[PDB]
């Protein structure tokens, strides 16, 4: 993950 | 000198509880602080290959 | 070129949820951020001053 939204979002 | 790192930042998993903050208001401001600091960092490895390179042609 | 600063990090509200990340440990997560935003600031204040100089002597 480049990004702690995208992370987040799969989460 | 500086205590966290983009990368630091990115990986941070904090704890949850009750009225916690809203995780996607938390996660896309650290997101921004992110791209802050690696704009700190490449701005800083500019100003100081420049300075290297300046002290070189002086001497 | 940086979009935020150590002012625009203390006004910043963030909503509540039932559940959300521990105040707590995110505030002072953002207090040291707001420490190494002034320690960037100054870091690159130096250079800037000393490349001037430099660029001054050439
Ligand atoms: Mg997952």
């Amino acid at each position: 993950f480049n990004s702690r939204e995208a992370r987040r979002k799969a989460n | 000198k500086v205590k966290l790192s983009a990368k630091e930042i990115l990986e941070k998993e904090f704890k949850t509880g009750v009225r916690g903050y809203k995780q996607e208001d938390v996660d896309k401001f650290l997101d921004m602080i992110i791209k802050d600091y690696e704009t700190f960092h490449q701005e800083i490895e500019e100003l100081q290959q420049e300075n290297l390179q300046l002290k070189k042609q002086l001497e």
